[PDB]
């Protein structure tokens, strides 16, 4: 029974040894076989189907999903509404396993980390928009059903988009590109970086997580 | 214990519409 | 509790990481 836990546990500890870095991961063409084969192990690990998905995970995916560790054409990540939604509820599930270790600086350090992480989502969301009006046709289907579960009720956005999904392809192109423009992608990779960082700092100083964060503490010291 | 450590000073967090 | 699992079934949290992880993967292959 527990002999594939065992092991499962193993690979676990193996990712995690490869997840965890100072800066942002990003998969290096000489971990990506054994990165490869570790998640692919673990995605059929009969015991591992109810285990709850450790916030290293979380934060590994998050910077490898929207390419963190650069400072962004805007289109190296895939902005495909499947993926999308599930990168947020890891996002979501960061965010409430800070909340949750951090009851038990440290108010600015919480703070920011609320102010980043709203911030961060909303751009997501807005770029994640932004993709569902370049499609010809439009996938009125996931982009309405993406509208109830991300992003937020208010007439006036959800009338303006509705109005726009009638609109047609330069005119949609041109809403696009010049709100693209008024919000940039380098200022939420900025944002989502911080965020994650920020968010590392706090569970390593407080909550004793390690993400090796000890030389960003003594540099706090002096 | 500042009042900033990740995030500027005087920075705009709020995305509109 | 659970269907999948009595059916030996891929499922939760590391199954739809792994799918999301390909994805993202095999876009970049070549962008
Ligand atoms: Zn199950």
């Amino acid at each position: 029974g527990s002999n594939e836990k065992i092991r499962s546990q193993s690979v676990l500890n193996t990712l995690e040894t490869f997840f965890i870095k100072e800066n942002h991961y990003d998969m290096q063409r000489e971990e990506s076989s054994i990165v490869n084969a570790c998640l692919r192990y673990l995605g059929y690990s009969k015991s591992m189907c109810h285990e709850k998905m450790p916030i290293f995970m979380d934060i590994a995916f998050i910077e490898y999903c929207f390419n963190l560790s650069l400072d962004p054409d805007s289109q190296q990540i895939l902005w495909e509404y499947s993926l999308i939604s599930n990168a947020l509820e890891r996002l979501e599930n960061i965010e409430l396993e800070r909340q949750n270790c951090m009851r038990e600086n440290k108010e600015t350090l919480n703070n920011e980390a609320l102010k980043l992480y709203s911030c961060a989502k909303a751009g997501i969301c807005r770029w994640m928009a932004f993709h569902f009006l370049e499609q010809e046709p439009i996938d009125h289907i996931n982009f309405t059903k993406f509208l109830q579960d991300w992003g937020s009720h208010n007439e006036k956005e959800m009338e303006a988009l509705q109005r726009l999904s009638k609109h047609k392809i330069r005119k949609r192109l041109i809403y696009v590109s010049q709100h693209k423009k008024k919000m940039p992608w380098s200022k939420f990779n900025s944002v989502l970086s911080r965020y994650i960082q920020c968010t590392k700092l706090q569970l390593e100083v407080f909550c004793d997580y390690d993400f090796k964060q000890r030389e960003i503490v003594k540099m706090l010291t002096s | 214990n500042s009042d900033n450590i990740f995030v500027k000073p005087g920075e705009d967090l709020e995305i509109p519409l | 509790a659970c269907e999948m699992c009595r059916l030996g079934l891929p499922h939760g949290s590391f199954f739809e990481l792994l799918r999301d992880w390909k994805k993202i993967e095999e876009f970049r292959n070549k962008s």
